[PDB]
């Protein structure tokens, strides 16, 4: 649960893994966009030896239960920048959209 | 007169009750003093203290308060009962409220204080205003004397006035007030009123005005009090015309502004009486 | 009877929670085993790939608990054996091989 | 609000004030001293007082949020000094943070304030000024309750009009405490401002410049706390930067009980004790029942459950109340290298030397203990001890003899002769008033050595690892090892079957 993650944390009952909110799974794939909390997107947590791990999806969840070592093994994510763009077009339609 | 009881480091340690930070940087002080009545003659410790802000010291023995004003800081006190046949003092920058009710102060004298949004004097020796200005007392905006020996009004020089109280006093009539716009309080219930005429509706702000166990008995008072501004509520029970309820009901013929009266808000077949009552009044007013 | 506990109170949770554990629900024993948290070697008895290097599942109504989590042992010689230094089996330094 | 939210330590300036009069201490004496006096506290003993705190070793395991300084120092300190003493910290902030807001917009909030005088509490317009209050009632009612009905908007409406109006008469009571003190009229208030903004703002802003800037947040004071509050926490998300683990007290709901229990059963009653979920009961530490801060110092202790807690998820029992707060000060050390882990306090018995010796010198080199010889170092102390029993009731019974025979008569004379040569046959037969008594003192001397030995060596625990050989068997000599509970963490004996011949 939510609740069980949150309590483990501030207690300290597990270790937060290197990746933190990071899901292993997209990030050894390659990908390097940060996963966001939604009432569709929640966080998938499990447990695992003495770390937390935390997974964006059932597929990428189901994924990392197969084998968490494959992704464990690849190299520790760092901080990012944010991102900034701008976008400029015709009227609102498309750029908008 | 009482035993000499001067102030005890002891009873200061007792006595200094919270802890603030003041001044330019992290430095640190006790801001309230708890003191009533130690049956105290003497205070001249307090001269250190002086970065105090609050003080009670009420029904103590104290008959002077020379060290009050070299206290700076302080905001506020309380010191009722205690034996100050006045109070005067030099104009205090920072007192914000005081009470001294009880106490023998005979007078209005000697008080300027411009920080001080408001006092008490209930219960005090005092007859009728002893000096009074607001370009002095910049920020006094209420006081209360009830139980006091109040002969009547003049003098009171302070548009800041919210509010006033007076009840349980020898009050005969206003003087002065008809000019205080801005007030919109005054009690005056158990008193010696014996007159109405129509007191100034340029006291424009006088939501409530309490005027219970007094001397009126001319009912037509009421119709003299017809042009007055937005006083909503009215006390006056215990006056020798109240002696007749019609009172209350005359009372709204005359002033349909008006909208209490002692323990009854108008209700709706009260007000359309009345209105009917005024409608018929105004439309043979127009034949006379 | 500390297995029975939280069981319990996992019944009262599933009941709570979610229908899956309805189509879960075959098997009391079952799930109760399931649920079981269990050494590195989970199904398998260690000093057996340990001396061997084989794989083999440790009886299951062994019944040793240690670190938290619970061991089986091919034999009860195995566990006899185990019992007198357990530390040693574990995986200390990398995963299981 | 931000330390609150984190529940990590902190500076806070009132907090220290506050641990200093609560913990009695001599410090804190002056303190009182001070106020008494009717004295200012001064911002230079603050900030000294501030320092020693960032400096205290709870602080320098938990770290710390600080705001505290810099402040106002240039009217007499430089505010530089704040700067640098940060800089100098071992300490300096991996996180910073800063509140923008409008100078005007920044008064107005200022002019928001009042204090309530009798509690002291500070308080906002929107409790002070009932007229705030009724806007705001104004803004409630004017927002038709999407999502309810008629009856729940008449009932909700007609429960909050007693409540406001109930609290219009708290306020009016209230207003008997409002007070707007004099550094909340707004010309301090602006002059307090311009003097910060040239002062604080050109420092900072070099303060800042210093920073990783991507570390650095930057937040609005025009808001919600609860905004910046959260925003915090996801900051932190985004620093991927846990608290500090915190010690959680496993003493019963309310209760006091016997744990004076069996050591499996009571291990299993704590770990189910508190719980957050089933399954997940807390780890045991690897020393079971011990008490790891005696440990560390090298006294085995096991501790009390009431005086038990759980940190990292795993399990601690401390041997008291005092241990519980000194362990809750900082984990850190008693862990850390070398670890918990045992000196020696032992003795050996069997016959002779036969590599038993040997076994203790071996035993002493793997732990880098050290090993008495009771023959070799105790018995001739010991033995000279009694020496000087023999020699004090020699003198003392030869000067009553002489003074008493006298009363010349001297060591000469025949009666004084057989009384002195009877009463040292008694003193012979006699002992030491109780010899054993100075064989432990010895063991104590001899442990003070080995004390200050084992400090030295890179583990540096207080206590001696020491091994005796040697020790004479005597029952009630070894209950007054019991009485002065000088014992051994661990004896060992030596058996055989048959080597008795090989």
């Amino acid at each position: 649960s939510s609740h069980l993650a949150h309590k483990m944390l501030s207690y300290t009952y597990k270790h937060m893994s290197s990746f933190g909110y990071w899901d292993p799974v997209k990030l050894s794939e390659g990908e390097t966009i940060k996963p966001v909390e939604n009432a569709e997107n929640p966080l998938n947590p499990v447990i695992h030896r003495h770390y937390i791990y935390f997974l964006s999806n059932k597929q990428t969840k189901e994924k990392f239960m197969m084998n968490p070592i494959k992704y464990i093994r690849q190299p520790k994510p760092k901080a990012t920048m944010p991102v900034r763009i701008m976008i400029v077009g015709p009227p609102k339609s498309g750029k908008t959209t | 007169e009482w035993l000499p009881t001067p102030i005890t480091e002891a009873m200061m340690k007792e006595g200094l009750s919270l802890l603030c930070k003041i001044g330019s940087g992290l430095a640190h002080a006790y801001i309230k003093l708890e003191a009533k009545d130690r049956d105290l003659t003497d205070i001249s410790l307090l001269r250190s203290y002086i970065h105090l802000r609050y003080v009670d010291i009420s029904e103590n023995h104290i008959t002077d308060i020379s060290p009050l004003n070299s206290l700076t800081h302080l905001l506020w006190l309380k010191a009722d009962g205690n034996q100050l046949r006045s109070a005067r003092m030099n104009e205090l920058p920072y007192l914000q409220i005081a009470s001294f009710s009880y106490n023998q102060i005979i007078d209005t004298e000697g008080i300027f204080h411009p920080r001080l949004g408001s006092l008490d004097l209930k219960g005090n020796r005092i007859h009728q205003v002893t000096g009074l200005d607001p370009e002095r007392l910049s920020s006094l905006h209420t006081l209360e004397l009830r139980g006091n020996q109040l002969e009547s009004t003049k003098g009171i020089y302070l548009p800041k006035l919210k509010n006033l109280y007076l009840a349980q006093n020898l009050l005969k009539k206003v003087e002065g007030l008809e000019n205080l716009s801005n007030l919109t309080t005054l009690h005056l219930r158990d008193n010696q009123i014996e007159t109405l005429n129509g007191f100034s509706q340029e006291m424009k702000s006088l939501q409530y005005l309490n005027l219970r166990s007094n001397m009126i008995s001319d009912l037509a008072e009421l119709a003299k009090l017809r042009d007055l501004p937005k006083l909503r509520a009215l006390v006056l029970l215990d006056n020798p015309c109240a002696d007749e309820t019609d009172y209350r009901q005359e009372a709204l013929v005359q002033m349909a502004h008006l909208e209490r009266l002692d323990k009854e808000f108008y209700e709706d077949d009260d007000r359309a009486e009345a209105e009917e009552i005024r409608q018929r009044l105004k439309e043979e007013q127009d034949q006379d | 009877e500390e297995e029975a506990e939280d069981y319990q109170a996992e019944t009262e949770i599933d009941e709570e929670q979610e229908e899956e554990e309805e189509e879960e629900e075959e098997g009391e024993e079952k799930i109760k085993e399931k649920r079981r948290h269990m050494g590195d070697t989970k199904h398998f008895c260690p000093v057996v790939l340990k001396e061997n290097f084989v794989l083999q599942p440790g009886n299951p109504d062994e019944a040793v608990k240690y670190r938290e989590k619970i061991y089986y042992f091919s034999s009860t010689e195995a566990k006899e054996k185990f019992l007198e230094h357990p530390e040693d089996y574990v995986s200390q330094n990398e995963p299981l091989k | 609000n931000i330390a609150q939210a984190w529940k990590c330590i902190r500076v806070e300036a009132l907090s220290v004030l506050e641990e200093h009069i609560a913990a009695e201490k001599e410090t804190g004496a002056m303190l009182q001293s001070l106020l008494v006096s009717g004295h200012s506290i001064p911002d230079e003993l603050v900030t000294k007082l501030i320092l020693e705190k960032i400096k205290s070793p709870e602080v320098a395991h938990f770290g710390y949020i600080l705001t505290e300084m810099p402040s106002l120092a240039q009217d007499n300190m430089t505010s530089l000094k704040q700067i640098e003493l940060v800089k100098n910290l071992e300490l300096q902030p991996d996180i910073i943070i800063n509140i923008k807001c409008s100078d005007y917009d920044l008064c107005q909030r200022t002019c928001g304030q009042r204090q309530h005088s009798t509690t002291g509490y500070v308080y906002t317009r929107e409790q002070w000024d009932p007229e705030i209050i009724e806007s705001r009632r104004r803004k409630k009612r004017d927002f038709p309750k999407e999502g309810k009905s008629e009856e729940e908007e008449e009932e909700e409406e007609q429960e909050e009009e007693e409540a406001f109006i109930a609290e219009m008469q708290m306020v009016a009571e209230i207003l008997q405490h409002l007070v707007q003190r004099p550094e909340d009229y707004l010309e301090n208030v602006e002059i307090t401002v311009k003097l910060y903004k040239e002062l604080l703002l050109s420092a900072l802003e070099e303060v800042m410049a210093e920073h990783n800037p991507q570390y650095l947040i930057e937040l609005d004071g025009n808001k919600s706390p609860e905004e910046l509050f959260m925003t915090v926490i996801e900051r932190l998300k985004y620093l991927n930067v846990r608290r500090a683990a915190v010690i959680t007290k496993l003493q019963g709901t309310e209760e006091e009980m016997t744990d004076i229990i069996d050591t499996e059963e009571l291990f299993r009653t704590v770990s189910s004790y508190k719980l957050i979920a089933p399954r997940y009961r807390w780890y045991r530490s690897k020393w079971a029942r011990s008490c790891p801060v005696s440990l560390k110092d090298g006294n085995i202790y096991s501790g009390a459950a009431d005086y038990t807690v759980s940190f990292l998820g795993k399990m601690y029992c401390l041997s008291s109340e005092e241990t519980l707060k000194l362990f809750s000060l900082n984990p850190r050390p008693f862990l850390l290298p070398p670890m918990p882990l045992p000196p020696c306090k032992v003795f050996i018995f069997g016959p002779e030397h036969i590599g038993k010796t040997t076994l203790a010198n071996l035993i002493a080199e793997h732990f880098k203990a050290k090993v008495i010889d009771y023959a070799k170092l105790v018995q001739p102390r010991f033995d000279s001890a009694r020496e000087k029993l023999i020699k004090d009731t020699i003198t003392e019974a030869t000067n009553t003899a002489i003074k008493v025979v006298q009363q010349e008569v001297t060591e000469n004379h025949p009666e004084v002769f057989a009384i002195l040569e009877d009463t040292l046959r008694h003193a012979k037969e006699l002992n030491f008033e109780q010899p054993h008594d100075k064989q432990a003192e010895i063991l104590e001397e001899v442990i003070k050595e080995t004390e200050d030995n084992k400090n030295r060596f890179p583990g540096a625990p207080k206590h001696g690892g020491w091994i005796v050989e040697n020790f004479p068997l005597v029952r009630e000599l070894w209950l007054s090892l019991i009485e002065k509970a000088l014992l051994p963490d661990l004896v060992v004996y030596l058996s055989d079957a048959e080597s008795n011949g090989k």
